[PDB]
RNA sequence: UUGACCUCAAAUCAGGUAGGAGUACCCGCUGAACUUAAGCAUAUCAAUAAGCGGAGGAAAAGAAACCAACCGGGAUUGCCUUAGUAACGGCGAGUGAAGCGGCAAAAGCUCAAAUUUGAAAUCUGGUACCUUCGGUGCCCGAGUUGUAAUUUGGAGAGGGCAA
RNA sequence: UUUGUAAAGUGCCUUCGAAGAGUCGAGUUGUUUGGGAAUGCAGCUCUAAGUGGGUGGUAAAUUCCAUCUAAAGCUAAAUAU
């Protein structure tokens, strides 16, 4: 049992393992699959990007906070400083975390100067129609990094 | 026995149209392996449980 | 303001009014054809040497009669086919389950004058 | 050969009636020359002709029902669609595009505006 | 409004008036069936708030459920096992007996649909509670999109998979670092935790 | 005396619905022991197999009575890492998560609680018609022990003012 | 067809701003957890509150702070097969 010169291993296999492993096989398969998604709602979202804007943001903990981070959404307090308001923001693609506070003046003026570079940048098709195809670029977090 | 239900009877009669040899033309028909009967069911040898 | 009487000490269900039934539609589309008709009655004669010798010699026919009949269904079924009173019927259930119904004819009527008429001789 | 369905479509029940009862005679003196011969096919191609006029008679007989209880409510259960017993429970189409009447609002409000990030 | 004070009624219990209703219902309830019909509801602002809008199709069932600990099976109180596991009269029953209630009127009325269930009275023999069904198949709530969310195949039977206000709860389910063995419920996030993850290059 | 109300019934009343199967995956209850500890009574196997109740094409969970203690993050789920770690354990045998971080996928919302009181404005069923998964009229019924509209925690309501 | 003197949103001021109880929480008991003077569930017993409540992973009092709103509810895709 405990021999010659050999470290205190820990293997926590006493149960029955062999009932719950899962190998991943599917691997490269599902990735196939997940770019056939972002191929089939590619050809759905009319064209507009895939995903929305997200927010900087500055990140929590000690280690982590000297980085800065792509957030969920913008406050209720950095889009009505954009110019526009929270609903008519979720429907443009600006996506909004009604829940977070602004306490710190840098991430307000960054996300609001983001969603200024945003809103100049874009062109909104009519509500009626004549609907000039504009050519959709597929990542808007990567076209505003 | 002797005597009997009609359930019984009824199984007895099934048992008695199953009891016989293959046809003898299926021996001649095309992509054919079955060569007897593998069923026959005697009385003096199973007894078939009704 | 006053009391009914009550001369039994027991209390049971007011007689109330059971209604009929009257459907929104009918139970199934169509009302089902006659399932057991006197075609479907009597099946094959049989001709057998000892069936073909009662018809001969006993005045009586001997029919393969379906399973699910009795003995008013073929005393109405041979008068429906052939036309010719019928005395009483004997109906056993053969060893391979297809029953068999030995119908004696009155004495009017000769059964191998209608055993060649039906055709089975 | 025996008849044909196109052939009796066009007959009548009483017709169709006759038809039947002339052909459930023919099994009759079909099934006693059967033992006095050794084999008989033909008595295959009358029965199957008895199978389609008692498809052709029940044919008649349904869509016509279907024509006395035509665009009301409640119609037998054999005459109502069957599908499986999943798509005949929860709801319908009307019953599970309703909306409440502020969401009907909030929808005719802030549609999803499509957009694009070019320029 | 008046459900504010019929609120702050409810909440006084050991009051006159409360102990002298709480009295006369217990007796009343006590005298009628296990699972029997409510004509309405006796605490109208609770049902109100827990989903009874009063109008065709919504059902009250009063119910009673026998009062105490567990007591397990295995006759004669012999357990056969180690020492650790020989207990028969102190068991607990993880589910509660709100949970037994609903369970009970969803098997009674089946056609039904229980949506949450309340607290109305109890002795030290039995807890009384009020459940509070939902018709799926009727046309006023098949419509009105409020509630025909319960209509769904996949809500058939929420009192006996711990979908209820109660259910969830004795699921151990909310957020936390107090609910971590069950959080997303527990038995997923016991077999994802024991699961032997591994790739096609091993990592 | 007749008519309502309430509560409880009866009908082969009108129309509906439930059971049973399959159970690979899911949601719960209930629940062992072999075994490991080189013996065994806590432990371990294992919150497992067996038993039972319930669903679906996924189920569950889900828009924080959360994590944090940072320059703070933001519903849920899953993967890589944290991590064989902090901790529990005859502190033995063993057991053993979570926040942060990178990514996949990202969609948010609804009742109760406020007199609409110059007007239940809501809903079901029957009947008639039709451009019949539904629409309109009329008539009963539910319902004010309260159905609709307005609001739901991020806001919001009643007023006043200018666009 | 133009469904319509209807609906919706934006700005300023004033009066407000209703928010879920035998439930939260606590004692004991069983069970479970990695949860350690009690992590979750549950039985009984006691039973709240309103500038309140819960949590902030050693019990307790005293003075602050922080962070979210319980005891009612719906919801795709990533995921398992």
């Amino acid at each position: 049992a405990i021999s010659k010169n050999l470290p205190i291993l820990k293997n926590h296999f006493r149960k029955h393992w062999q009932e719950r492993v899962k190998v991943h096989f599917d691997q490269a398969g599902k990735k196939v699959s997940r770019r056939n998604a972002r191929a089939t709602r590619a050809a759905k979202i009319a064209p507009r990007p895939l995903d929305l804007l997200r927010p900087v943001v500055r990140a929590p903990t000690v280690k982590y906070n000297r980085k800065v981070r792509a957030g969920r959404g913008f406050t209720l307090a950095e889009v009505k400083a954009a110019g526009l308001t929270a609903a008519y923001a979720r429907t443009i693609g600006i996506a909004v975390d009604h829940r977070r506070q602004n306490r710190n003046q840098e991430i307000f003026d960054a996300n609001v100067q983001r969603l200024k570079e945003y809103q100049s940048k874009i062109i909104v098709f009519p509500r009626n129609g004549k609907a000039p195809e504009a050519e959709q670029v597929l990542s808007a977090a990567a076209t505003f990094p | 026995a002797a005597q009997k239900s009609f359930r019984i009877k009824q199984k007895m009669a099934k048992a008695k149209k199953q009891n016989r040899p293959l046809p003898q033309w299926i021996r001649l028909r095309t992509n054919n392996t079955i060569r007897y009967n593998a069923k026959r069911r005697n009385w003096r040898r199973t007894k078939m449980n009704i | 303001k006053a009391l009914k009487v009550r001369t039994s000490a027991t209390f049971r269900l007011p007689k109330t009014l059971k209604l009929a039934r009257a459907p929104k539609y009918a139970s199934k589309a169509v009302p089902h054809y006659n399932r057991l008709d006197s075609y479907k009655v009597i099946e094959q004669p049989i001709t057998s040497e000892t069936a073909m010798k009662k018809v001969e010699d006993g005045n009586i026919l001997v029919f393969q009669v379906s399973m699910k009949a009795n003995k008013y269904q073929i005393k109405k079924a041979v008068k429906e086919l052939y036309e010719v009173d019928v005395l009483k019927v004997n109906t056993l259930v053969r060893p391979n389950g297809t029953k068999k119904a030995y119908v004696r004819l009155t004495a009017d009527y000769d059964a191998l004058d209608i055993a060649n008429r039906i055709g089975y001789i | 050969a025996g008849v044909k369905a196109y052939e009796l479509r066009t007959k009548s029940k009483e017709q169709l009636a006759s038809q039947l009862v002339d052909l459930k005679k023919e099994l009759a003196e079909l099934k006693v020359q059967k033992l006095s011969r050794p084999s008989l096919p033909k008595i295959k191609t009358v029965r199957k002709s008895i199978a389609c006029v008692l498809t052709v008679i029940n044919e008649q007989q349904r869509e016509a029902v279907r024509q006395l209880y035509k665009g009301k409510k409640y119609q037998p259960k054999d005459l109502r669609a069957k599908k499986t017993r999943a798509l005949r429970r929860a709801l319908t189409k009307f019953e599970a595009s309703q909306v409440t009447e502020k969401q009907r609002k909030k929808q005719i409000a802030f549609p999803q505006r499509k957009y694009a990030i070019k320029a | 409004g008046a459900y504010k004070y019929l609120e702050e009624l409810q909440r006084k219990k050991q009051s006159d008036v409360l102990r002298f209703l709480q009295r006369v219902r217990v007796w009343e309830y006590r005298q009628k069936n296990v699972i029997h019909r409510a004509a309405r509801p006796t605490r109208p602002d609770k049902a109100r708030r827990l989903g009874y809008k009063a109008k065709q199709g919504f059902v009250i069932y009063r119910v009673r459920v026998r009062r105490g600990n567990r007591k397990r099976p295995v006759p004669k109180g012999a357990t056969y096992g180690k020492p650790t596991n020989q207990g028969v009269n102190e068991l607990k029953y993880q589910r509660s007996l709100r949970a037994t209630a609903e369970e009970r009127v969803g098997r009674r009325a089946a056609n039904l649909r229980v949506l949450n269930s309340y607290w109305v009275n109890q002795d030290s023999t039995y807890k009384y509670f009020e459940v509070i069904l939902v018709d799926p198949q009727h046309k006023a709530i098949r419509r009105d999109a409020r509630y025909n969310w319960i209509c769904d195949p996949v809500h058939k039977h929420r009192e006996a998979r711990g979908l209820t206000a109660t259910g969830k709860k004795s699921r151990g389910i909310n957020k936390g670092h107090k609910f971590n063995n069950t959080k997303a419920g527990r038995r997923k996030t016991w077999k994802r935790q024991n699961t032997l993850s591994l790739w096609r290059y091993r990592k």
